[PDB]
């Protein structure tokens, strides 16, 4: 019905990001409703498809031999639907690694099983996707404070292992959020909170940071920004829609061939920071991709 | 000399009225693809559905070794095209059918080499 029902989802408008709201409870109008999925399509396939459809509109850096890591890729079904959508979306030959606490079968090039804090990589990454979520986090009886857990790992992983010019998409909800992650969005050339039209009845969103700069371009109070996000969701009902799932002719991520360079910190200048902000440069080593998971040994 | 044979066990389980393996990951696509059996991206035509390969492999789903030296999997990391009439049991279809080495279509479901 509404004009955005034909879009893959809705991004948080800029004016809501500039407010100073206090944190309120999230009360969605269309809460409890569900979108009508195409026959036989899982919710997570539809959700990831609309996420990738929206990422197609941004200035993602897409180099040759791209490296993507996907946290929280397992489901209670033992398979990885989000990884399958990512592998369809990403160019052929893209190295895709996924991980989850519980065992699962996936189409990724390599899979690590265990808590994300046990995951270590020698190389940097061009794109980080996280669907990590703890269902015990939704507790409406207690105060809604900033959460640690895997969010503490994700913040450190981005600052250490995300290449300059890379991007992220981290799943959050009303209660599953972290103030430092919002603050880290100010280290990208651009950021938003994206709600898929297929899951618009949920407080879930994907925090998207576009083109990592490795330095704060803008100072963001994480506690205030999450309150701004909830205020947007509370006052902007989003109509559930699966319309964008029916047109996949333009789905694959475009082969841009973004240049990869290995640079020292001092070499970064405004001209290169401009190339990073436009998605026309990735800064990282081009060595081999090596990963590992720490194993605690006990009786 | 002993080796577990899950392929025959799944065929017998299906013949005795067992419910097929579920939660195979079906993909969204244009359904205007080449129609080949196993591809790097979804290639279903109007008569097919495209699935994530690993979710349609009996040996992947059952957490058992693949029946060949090196233990290599044909489907993991790729996408398998299943005829829509058989999309209710993708694991059974990939088990029972074979891909033509010439054209890449399912033998009996697209391959027209011996016609
Ligand atoms: C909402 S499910 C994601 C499902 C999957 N992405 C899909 O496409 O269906 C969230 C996943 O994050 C995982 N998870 C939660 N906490 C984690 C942690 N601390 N470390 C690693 N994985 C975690 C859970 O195992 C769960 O499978
Ligand atoms: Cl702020
Ligand atoms: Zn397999
Ligand atoms: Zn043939």
């Amino acid at each position: 019905m509404s004009s955005q029902a034909w879009q893959p989802g809705v991004a948080m408008p800029n004016l809501y990001k500039m407010q100073r709201m206090l944190l309120e409870k999230c009360d969605l109008q269309n809460y409890g409703d569900s979108a009508t999925l195409p026959k036989g399509i899982m919710m997570n396939v539809a959700k990831y498809t609309q996420l990738c459809q929206y990422l197609n509109t941004l200035t993602l850096a897409v180099p040759y031999n791209m490296r993507v890591i996907h946290f929280g890729a397992g489901s209670d079904k033992g398979v990885a639907p989000g990884t399958a959508v990512l592998r369809q979306w990403l160019p052929t030959g893209t190295l895709l690694v996924d991980s989850d606490l519980n065992d699962f079968v996936s189409d990724a090039d390599s899979t690590l099983i265990g808590d994300c804090a046990t995951v270590h990589t020698a190389n940097k990454w061009d794109l980080i996707i996280s669907d990590m979520y703890d269902p015990k986090t939704k507790n409406v009886t207690k105060e809604n404070d900033s959460k640690e857990g895997f969010f503490t790992y994700i913040c450190g992983f981005i600052q250490q292992k995300l290449a300059l010019g890379g991007s992220v998409a981290i799943k959050i909800t009303e209660h599953s959020w972290n103030a430092d992650l919002y603050k880290l969005m100010g280290h990208f050339a651009w950021w938003t909170a994206f709600v898929t039209n297929v899951n618009a009845s949920s407080s879930e969103a994907f925090l998207i940071g576009c083109n990592y700069l490795g330095k704060p371009r803008e100072q963001i109070d994480g506690y205030v920004m999450h309150a701004n996000y909830i205020f947007w969701r509370n006052t902007n009902p989003i109509q559930l829609s699966s319309y964008s799932l029916f047109d996949m002719s333009k789905f694959p991520l475009k082969l841009r061939g973004t240049a990869v360079m290995s640079l020292k910190e001092g070499q970064i200048n405004d001209m290169i920071l401009s190339l990073l902000s436009k998605g026309r440069l990735i800064i990282r080593e081009n060595n081999r991709v090596v990963i590992s998971s720490d194993v605690l040994v006990n009786n | 000399a002993f080796a577990v044979d899950a392929a025959k066990a799944y065929k017998d389980y299906l013949a005795s009225g067992g419910q097929p393996i579920t939660n195979c990951v079906k993909m969204l696509c244009t359904h205007t693809g080449t129609g080949q059996a196993i591809t790097v991206t979804p290639e279903a035509n109007m008569d097919q559905e495209s699935f994530g390969g690993a979710s349609c492999c009996l040996y992947c789903r059952c957490h058992i070794d693949h029946p060949n030296p090196k233990g290599f999997c044909d489907l993991k990391g790729k996408y398998v095209q299943i005829p829509t009439t058989c999309a209710n049991d993708p694991v059974g279809f990939t088990l029972k059918n074979t891909v033509c080495t010439v054209c890449g279509m399912w033998k009996g479901y697209g391959c027209s080499c011996d016609q």
